[PDB]
């Protein structure tokens, strides 16, 4: 969903970086805690 | 007074001023209210710097001490150095009165 998020928008449109954001935020939170488990 | 209770209170401030100036200048906080806004890998959260600000505000106000000191003495010497035009029930008394009236009594004109 982020890649096709980040295809849809243009490169500098505030819904790219949001959606990076998200992914950074989600992927962090998704590496860790199954680290623990 | 009693200049040997001056200095053991003059020793303590000192002892504050070289204990707040050994902390780290990169001292900073983590509460625990931001899990409520996301900070990514760089995003700089809003409420990082709420121990800084406080461990300057006592470090500048140790060293501020003999300017409010000066200030107040700029203010008490000129509040109660009139004392006798303000307040009510001083000016009103006999003897305040008095003096002030006999102060004003022009030398008397021989001729």
């Amino acid at each position: 969903v982020c890649t096709i998020l980040i295809h849809f928008y243009p490169q500098g449109t505030r819904n790219y970086q949001l959606v990076d954001k998200f992914y950074k935020f989600s992927s962090e939170l998704l590496l860790r805690e199954c680290c623990r488990i | 007074g009693d200049p040997d209770t001056e200095i053991r209170i003059s020793a303590r401030i000192s002892n504050r001023i070289n204990e707040l100036e050994r902390l780290p200048a990169n001292l900073g906080t983590y509460s625990l209210d931001d899990c409520l806004e996301f900070i990514t890998k760089d995003d700089l959260s809003s409420r990082m710097d709420t121990f800084k600000i406080k461990a300057l505000v006592e470090l500048k106000s140790l060293k501020l001490l003999t300017k409010q000191k000066s200030i107040r003495q700029k203010l008490i010497n000129n509040v109660a150095s009139q004392a006798h035009h303000n307040i009510p029930y001083l000016r009103d008394s006999p003897f305040t009165a008095a003096a002030q009236r006999s102060v004003q009594i022009r030398s008397k004109v021989i001729v």
